[PDB]
């Protein structure tokens, strides 16, 4: 992708995550499970909502009619009517197809950036208390219970709390 | 004696008009006229159109 997160170091997605678009998977002594990140998912949904609304809101319904047919004398104007309808038809078809193709790639890249920032927020939070094992995973060098797991997700994580606990395991190897 | 269609060399050009409520239609002629028999009181609605389809 453009940001290298989706189909990048994270090769595949989670089918078990059915509560949000982006989230975490934890594995501690108490148990394991999926949990979506609320901040990233809700903002993304509103952003894509605004993107879709930005396209279709102005495209309002029009009153149409067959109109008067053209007699033999009304040939030149009939050709002009064909010219304008075809001209608008060609322009609208080209613009609609082009906009969808361009915006779809931007939409895909939007998810790529949202996933990447989530990984960086965790990566910057943990710092040396975890190991980057790849595929978006973080092997903790210390003991992380459920409270510790949620602290990273809520953004209220404390590096000094497990600094010495991890450091002993870092210097172990 | 123009080229006859439907085995009639004679022709009949059809005209129409909408007489406004409260108006006369003076039909004056000396010959070669086809007079109306049935009229149509009506109130138009919008443009709409004619769908030339066999659906």
């Amino acid at each position: 992708g453009l940001f290298g997160a989706i189909a990048g170091f994270i090769e595949g997605g989670w089918t078990g995550m059915v509560d949000g678009w982006y989230g975490y998977h934890h594995q501690n002594e108490q148990g394991s499970g999926y949990a979506a990140d609320l901040k990233s998912t809700q903002n993304a949904i509103d952003g894509i909502t605004n993107k879709v609304n930005s396209v279709i809101e102005k495209m309002n319904t029009q009153f149409t009619a067959v109109g008067k047919e053209f007699n033999h004398l009304e040939k030149r104007i009939e050709n002009l009517n064909k010219k304008v309808d075809d001209g608008f038809l060609d322009i609208w078809t080209y613009n609609a197809e082009l906009l969808v193709l361009l915006e779809n790639e931007r939409t895909l890249d939007y998810h790529d950036s949202n996933v990447k920032n989530l990984y960086e927020k965790v990566r910057s939070q943990l710092k040396n208390n975890a190991k980057e094992i790849g595929n978006g995973c973080f092997e903790f060098y210390h003991k992380c219970d459920n409270t510790c797991m949620e602290s990273v997700k809520n953004g209220t994580y404390d590096y000094p709390k497990y600094s010495e606990e991890a450091k002993l395991n870092r210097e172990e190897i | 004696i123009r080229p006859k269609v439907r085995d009639q060399e004679g022709r009949m050009n059809y005209y129409w008009t909408l007489v406004e409520p409260g108006d006369k239609i003076t039909f004056e002629a000396t010959g070669n006229l086809v007079v109306p028999r049935y009229a149509f009181a009506m109130e138009r609605n919008a443009g709409s159109g004619i769908i030339i389809s066999d659906t």
